[PDB]
């Protein structure tokens, strides 16, 4: 069963007018678009070229159609008409399946027949030591392949999944755009479906669920024939998935309506690519005034009245039938590519014949046995511009140049132009329609700033993960830590100042202090001034008049000494706070340990030795104060949490004072000894009147606050603050001890003079 | 093109690659030693034995029209074209090693219906019979051999592998079946390259580097033919990469793949197919001299590269075949039994055509290929000629017309001196049985094996996985010191109190540190609180020895308050919480009380009253829970401390309340004026109990501390009591 045309020169033909059959059966059911259109465009084309006198004059082409049958097999044992008396035709119009045309270029090969393909898309026919005799006028997959990931990078989702068919277009076509991918770097694939050529019942059904498996991958790329994109859309239907995948089309589904016929809803927005083409004026007249008494010369064209037109020879037929009004007739894309096919062989074939045929007409005597070997030469030279003014010419593999334009399916039912590609994209997203600029992205941008970019096995995939109040962001790769002086911004990204904490009036503990310096400070003012208003001789014969004025100063300065330790924190007056503590100290326990001595001493001038020892004790407590004073001039010290800083970031701020624990136990325990010889001084004087009382008193009441102090301050140690504690009670434990001895002495003075 | 034509009444046809392809000027070029030559000679052995054989065709003889396929599925489809002529005879061909060779011949010959028998091509996709009816083959599918070499990855623990394969109908569908049966076993893949057919050593060094891409993989997977096998292991000397190789039957124990390349070799499993020598073919192969063997066109060639030397030159009779050693090819049963099987389906089909004569009848002149096909596919069953001694192979077709999944595992080793041989060191029959003691790197004295993972393993107790939701490549991320890693999946929690130690499962260690009796702030209190029991009892010892009732109260009074300190500072327990609370109020109440009396029958009045506080006290102490409770911190790096209640309840202040009214009553005695003397108890010891108020307010915190101190102001309390009540009059009496 095929078409025979007689004529000078034969040209072979195939083409899939039937779709593959199912179980056993070769044949399945007939193709209106991919087997009809496609065939009689090779019948337009001969005809134009018979009756064209500028085009092989005199020399009429004959034609044998035969039928693929979409099957890789079925075309072999029908390619084998070619070539049986071989061991006549000059050359074939190759299939449209990429493996069925290998099996056909292999070999016609074999035989020394070209063979040229009008819609063959496969990187495997490009290899001129294999298939030398094979040529095509379509671009090749690897094209394709590079023109489908930049429509992917342009459309802003680079996390896809690839859908092929068993052969080597569909198997080919993925791994073409897979290893472009890897080129790329930033897209990649989530899964590959390979659908089998034999499927089994409920299979295309089980593909869905693995594409729903990885729901992130929202667009998929499909590089199925026909047949299997019309049953993946059916599927999707039944999963109601509809909306959901965004599909990305291949040559094989470029404008064709039967993969979406009855499917509008689904499928809505789908890209689509197909080779540059235009549409055939003169094919769409000739289609179109077809019927069943003209066009006898088809045999297929009378099964085609039935499928087309939904009747039989169900409903009865009327042979007065019109295809173009009481049917839908668009003609079939890759129509303009089989004339293109015709034209190229004839083209050649009239070079041939200029050169080998000079002076005859028809077919002289040395061109009758035509040999491949001379007409493949010239079928690869041949610059002729086909209909529709496009240019055709093969490359030295027989390949054409890259020509591909973009397409949309949308419904307001129509494939609409949204871009071109002639080696670099011409994308126009403005027009495109399906959810506003659908994104298929795996492992969504985070950047708050605390968030790091971790990188999984898949480079689309950026795992999120915060950054701890420990560390600062400096990039989205990894984020490192901040200067132990500095706490990070709000937002992790840099580092920002850390707060402090300095000692000022009106916090709750050192506001007692300013109020017992005030209350020492005018008692200590009141007394020396009343002894200055008047000197009675008997109670500065007891005083002394030179320990007693110092003694006064040196409680004084005690109270003095507390208004600089609240003070603010300099470098001069930190340093100095030693100097008022250490003097203050010693000028009242050495002036009080000579008047225990002197007062022992009569027991079992004298005043002028008494402040002789006196200076020379604060002497040697200078001379010790200098020591300290030079042994580290520390300005300051700034972290006293901070040098610990705690988890959280709320508040770590802290200003402390230059001061060391060994220097504050060495200045305490030399006026804590000098208290030590008073102790055993006063117990065996308990054993004058006037005398003994109030030094008793003092001693005693020194020991008591002294005692509280190293509780109070060793135990501060690991507490929730050591620097605010230690100097409210370092400052009050010294006031005590200086309001307690001053005034234990200064009231009997008073009250005695008043009654006087 | 050389013919190898054989007279006879029907001729069988035959596809070995005799020689290996050439570069893009030659078609092929030079001749293979194993599988060209000895493949070929062994098919005509076979004819021959098959011509002389009674029981087996013996009335009609089998010729022969052998041609060579160059190892190229374009030379061989011509030779196919060669053999159909005359169709457009050849009943049969024995040929078709190579799986791209076996598929482009039998596309030809389905069409003509010629029957093809295979020896060497193992393609999973030809078993496909409604697109090869008319082929057959002695050999199994590559199926079971990714079975086999998947369960030899899972024996080694090898998941995350490279896959290396070359292009074509053999190596492809070969690395799909493996990576396919691979993922049931969770076998990671980390990368699949594959090997061209017409491809440079630079494209070679290439793959090899692409190979180093992935330190993490160790081994790789070999699905190329001899040649880019041999190619790639040349690449990766030249590289310096050390690497273990898992190849497929392409490999096998060929020596001509290991030529120049022992080095990179080393360690490398090759699985083959599982036959015999054949006794009669080592003996056929070395009797043979190419003046005698004119039969063969191919012979001259083998002869001029094996033995070198010239015919013109005429330096080659020297040399001869017996001298040298002789390795059988492992195929060489698979041709035999091809050849065989053809002859029988040849012989039953004449006993089930031609009953009456011997010959060749008339009615089998045109020999059909449908019915000599349906001839072997069923009817053939027999003992596999040549069998060794006493084996039980036997040929068999089944339904898909493959063979059966017998495969052998060898390894390559060092041997000591120099030798580079191939060891058997397992089989697969429908299940692994490697021997890992003949293989000289997995042994136990050498070393760990060579590992293939993604993701390094990490201690569960320690670090915790993290689940990615893949089939490999993991991650470890410890869990926080607070976290238990009861499951591999996640972590849990031994509860608070509880620190997640030694099995990390169920944990169940809770310290129990107390404050101790020695520690740095209390080592102060303890030595005074002796101190003032020790002064107690020579207080008491004296009155022994000597108002009474007074005295011996105030004593007494003295001498628990120094007992009850020993007792916080050892340890808090149920009875210890109970009695320090009463303790310590009764303790500073009865002191006062007494002194009280004193200033001032009496003594029954005061004790009555005194017994009155005891009762406020456990009504106080009743509603505060007196039991012994380990109070744990808020956070974790604490521990318990064993705090029997708070301190800021009401129980201290109820007791220094009738404490301070025993005090003012002994004001009192004051206002009255040893007068003077209690009086300045009271002074003192309402000072140091004021002077106590300042350190518990800012020892909010440290515990230790509050317990100290606590100790310190009851010690010296007692002390200031018996120091200046009693002092003074010891003066009296010892002093003076
Ligand atoms: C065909 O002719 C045009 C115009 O001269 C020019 O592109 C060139 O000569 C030919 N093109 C190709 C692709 O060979
Ligand atoms: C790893 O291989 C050893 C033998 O070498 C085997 O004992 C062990 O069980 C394997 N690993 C696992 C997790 O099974
Ligand atoms: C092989 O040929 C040699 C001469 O080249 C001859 O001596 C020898 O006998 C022959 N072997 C046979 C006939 O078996
Ligand atoms: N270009 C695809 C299909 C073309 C068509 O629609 O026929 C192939 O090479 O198989
Ligand atoms: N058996 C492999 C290689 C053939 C051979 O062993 O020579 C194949 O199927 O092609």
């Amino acid at each position: 069963n095929s078409i025979r045309i007689d004529g000078d020169i034969t040209l072979g033909g195939l083409f899939p007018v039937h779709g593959r059959g199912s179980e056993g059966k070769p044949c399945g059911e007939l193709k209106k678009e991919k087997g009809i259109h496609r065939l009689e465009a090779m019948l337009f084309a001969l005809d134009r070229i018979n009756n064209d006198p500028d085009l092989l004059p005199n020399i009429t082409l004959g034609a044998r159609i035969l039928d693929t049958c979409s099957r890789d097999t079925h075309a072999l044992e029908q390619s084998l008409t070619f070539v049986q008396a071989l061991i006549r035709v000059v050359g074939v119009i190759g299939a449209s399946g990429s493996s069925v045309s290998i099996m056909v270029a292999n070999i016609l090969r074999l035989f020394k027949i070209p063979q040229i393909s009008y819609a063959s898309t496969a990187p495997d026919l490009s290899d001129n030591s294999r298939y030398d005799f094979f040529s095509r006028v379509v671009p090749s997959d690897t094209y394709q392949a590079q023109a489908m990931v930049d429509i992917v990078r342009a459309l802003k989702w680079n996390y896809v999944s690839t859908v092929a068919s068993e052969g080597s277009y569909g198997e080919s076509g993925v791994e073409a755009f897979i290893q472009k991918s890897r080129e790329d770097g930033g897209v990649c694939i989530a899964q590959s479906v390979k659908i089998p050529r034999e499927p089994k019942a409920g299979e295309f059904d089980k593909i869905i669920r693995r594409l729903l498996e990885t729901s992130n991958a929202r667009a998929v790329i499909i590089f199925a024939n026909e047949d299997d994109i019309r049953r993946v859309l059916e599927a999707a239907r039944r999963a109601n998935q509809t909306g959901h995948f965004f599909w990305m089309g291949s040559d094989s589904w470029g404008s064709k309506i039967a993969p979406v016929l009855h499917l509008e809803e689904v499928a809505e927005g789908a890209v689509t690519i197909l080779p540059k083409r235009m549409s055939v004026r003169g094919f769409d007249r000739y289609f179109s005034s077809r019927t069943l008494d003209n066009n006898r010369r088809n045999i297929w064209f009378a099964e085609f009245w039935e499928d087309n037109f939904h009747c039989k020879l169900v409903k009865k037929c009327t042979n007065r039938e019109r295809i173009g009004q009481d049917s839908a007739y668009e003609q079939e894309g890759k129509v303009q590519f089989v004339i293109d096919a015709v034209y190229a062989m004839g083209h050649a074939l009239h070079a041939m014949h200029r050169d080998l045929c000079p002076g005859r007409v028809g077919l002289c005597p040395r061109m009758d046995p035509v040999d491949g070997t001379q007409l493949l030469k010239y079928i690869r030279n041949v610059n002729f511009s086909g209909i529709a003014g496009n240019p055709v010419t093969f490359n030295e593999n027989g390949d054409a140049p890259g020509r591909y334009d973009i397409y949309q399916y949308q419904l307001r039912a129509e494939y609409k132009v949204i871009g071109s590609w002639t080696d670099h994209l011409h994308l126009r997203i403005e027009r495109m329609h399906w959810q506003q600029l659908p994104r298929s992205i795996c492992s969504l941008p985070c950047q708050p700033g605390e968030r790091k970019k971790t990188v999984k096995g898949m480079p689309c995939c950026w795992h999120c993960e915060p950054c701890t109040g420990y560390q600062y962001q400096v990039d989205r790769y990894t984020c490192k830590t901040c200067p132990y002086d500095m706490r990070p911004t709000e937002n992790r990204t840099g580092c920002r100042p850390i707060p402090i904490i300095k000692l000022e009036w009106g916090s709750p503990w050192a506001v007692l202090p300013l109020f017992l310096a005030v209350v020492g400070i005018a008692a200590t003012l009141f007394v020396v001034i009343t002894f200055v208003r008047y000197n009675d001789t008997p109670i500065v014969k007891a005083s002394g008049r030179e320990l007693s004025y110092v003694l006064l100063a040196g409680i004084f300065l005690c109270y003095a000494t507390t208004f600089l330790m609240i003070a603010e924190p300099d470098l001069g007056t930190c340093s100095l706070r030693r100097i008022f503590l250490g003097l203050g100290m010693s000028i009242s326990y050495a002036a009080l340990l000579t008047k225990t001595n002197r007062i022992y001493r009569i027991f079992e001038i004298s005043p002028a030795s008494q402040l002789a020892i006196t200076f020379s004790l604060i002497s040697l407590q200078l001379l010790g104060i200098c020591v300290w004073f030079v042994v580290d001039p520390s300005h300051s010290v700034v972290d006293f949490q901070d040098q610990r800083t705690l988890d959280p970031r709320f508040a770590r701020g802290v200003l402390k004072c230059d001061i060391s624990d060994l220097s504050l136990i060495c200045l305490l325990g030399y006026s804590m000894l000098l208290m030590v010889t008073c102790t055993v001084y006063a117990i065996k004087t308990r054993g004058t009147f006037n005398e003994a009382k109030p030094i008793g008193f003092t001693m005693y009441t020194t020991c008591i606050v002294w005692l509280a102090f190293i509780p109070i301050f060793f135990g501060t140690s690991q507490s929730a603050d050591k620097l605010y504690i230690q100097t409210t009670t370092l400052t009050v434990s010294v006031s005590l001890s200086a309001s307690v001895s001053l005034g234990m002495l200064y009231m009997p003075k008073v009250y005695i003079i008043l009654f006087h | 093109k050389k013919v190898l034509t054989l007279e006879g009444d029907l001729v069988l046809g035959g596809l070995f690659p005799v020689h290996q392809k050439g570069g893009p000027a030659e078609d092929c070029g030079p001749v293979n030693e194993h599988r060209g030559i000895q493949r070929l000679e062994a098919m005509l052995f076979a004819l021959d034995r098959i011509n002389r054989d009674p029981h087996l065709l013996p009335g009609v003889r089998l010729g022969a029209h052998i041609l060579d396929s160059c190892s190229k599925d374009t030379h061989a489809l011509e030779q196919a074209l060669d053999f159909v002529r005359a169709s457009l005879a050849i009943t049969g061909v024995i040929g078709g090693s190579y799986s791209d060779v076996s598929i482009q011949v039998a596309n030809l010959l389905r069409l003509f219906q010629i029957p093809q028998i295979s020896y060497a091509s193992t393609s999973a996709k030809l078993s496909d019979k409604s697109r090869y009816d008319y082929f057959a083959r002695t050999v199994p599918p590559d199926f079971f051999q990714a079975k086999a070499m998947a369960e030899i990855l899972r024996f080694f623990n090898w998941t995350y592998v490279s896959t290396v394969a070359s292009e074509g109908d053999y190596g492809e569908t070969g690395i799909e079946a493996f990576e396919l049966e691979a993922r049931a076993r969770n076998i990671c893949v980390a990368t699949s390259e594959k090997v061209g057919r017409a491809m440079s050593r630079a494209a070679f060094e290439g793959v090899v580097r692409a190979l180093l891409q992935k330190p993490s993989a160790r081994v790789a997977v070999l699905f190329t033919r001899s040649e880019d096998a041999r190619e790639l292991l040349a690449a990766s000397q030249r590289l310096n990469a050390s690497f273990t190789w898992v190849a497929s039957d392409g490999w096998g124990a060929l020596e001509s793949v290991v030529a120049g390349s022992e080095g990179a070799a080393e360690g490398a499993i090759t699985i083959e197919l599982a036959s015999y020598p054949i006794s009669d073919f080592a003996s056929y192969f070395q009797s043979l001299d190419p003046w005698n063997n004119s039969r063969n066109p191919w012979f001259r060639e083998f002869w001029e590269q094996r033995f070198r030397c010239s015919f013109r030159q005429r330096d080659c009779a020297a040399h001869s075949l017996r001298a040298v050693p002789f390795e059988q090819e492992s195929k060489i049963m698979f041709v035999v039994n091809a050849v065989y099987a053809m002859a029988h389906a040849l012989h039953n089909m004449h006993r089930a055509l031609c009953p009456n004569t011997t010959r060749l009848c008339d009615a089998m002149r045109p020999v059909n290929g449908r019915r000599l096909y349906k001839d072997f596919v069923l009817n053939v069953k027999f003992d596999a000629p040549f069998r060794p001694a006493d084996t039980h192979n036997e040929v068999r077709f089944d339904r898909f017309g493959d063979g059966i999944g017998r495969y052998n595992i060898f390894t390559y080793l060092r041997a000591g001196s120099g030798r580079y041989r191939y060891q058997k060191v397992g089989y697969w029959a429908e299940g692994l049985t490697l021997d890992t003691s003949l293989i000289p790197w997995a042994s136990p004295s050498a070393g760990p094996l060579p590992a293939s993972r993604c993701s390094e393993p990490c201690l569960q107790n320690e670090v915790k996985s993290v689940q990615p939701g893949e089939v490999c490549c993991w991650l470890c991320i410890p869990c926080q010191p607070y976290e238990y890693r009861l499951d591999e999946f996640t972590c849990a929690d031994c509860g608070l109190g509880y620190w997640p130690n030694a099995s990390l499962t169920g944990c169940f260690e809770l310290p129990q540190e107390y404050i101790r009796w020695g520690d740095a702030w209390a080592v102060g209190p303890v030595t005074i609180a002796c101190l003032g029991a020790l002064a107690t009892l020579f207080v008491l010892g004296v009155f022994v020895r000597h108002g009474r009732e007074l005295c011996y109260i105030l004593l007494g009074g003295v001498f628990l308050c120094y007992c009850m300190t020993f007792i916080f500072i050892a340890k808090p327990s149920t009875a210890v919480c109970t009695l320090r609370r009463l303790g310590l109020g009764t303790a500073f109440s009865v002191c006062y009380s007494a002194l009280l009396t004193k200033t001032n029958s009496q003594v029954a009045i005061c004790l009555a009253l005194i017994s009155g506080q005891l009762l406020i006290v456990v009504a106080w102490l009743v509603v505060e829970a007196p039991g012994t409770g380990k109070e744990t911190a808020p956070e974790r790096r604490e521990v318990v401390t064993l705090r029997c209640n708070h301190r800021d309840a009401s129980m201290l202040g109820s007791l220094a309340y009738n404490v301070l009214l025993i005090a003012l009553c002994t004001l009192y005695a004051f206002k009255t004026r040893e007068a003077k003397f209690i009086g300045f108890t009271m002074y003192t010891t309402c000072i140091i109990w004021l002077a106590f108020l300042p350190i518990f307010y800012v020892t909010s915190s440290d515990y230790r501390v509050q317990t100290t101190t606590m100790c310190v102001s009851v010690s010296l309390s007692g002390s200031v009591v018996l120091g200046c009540l009693f002092a003074p009059k010891l003066h009296i009496i010892l002093f003076q």
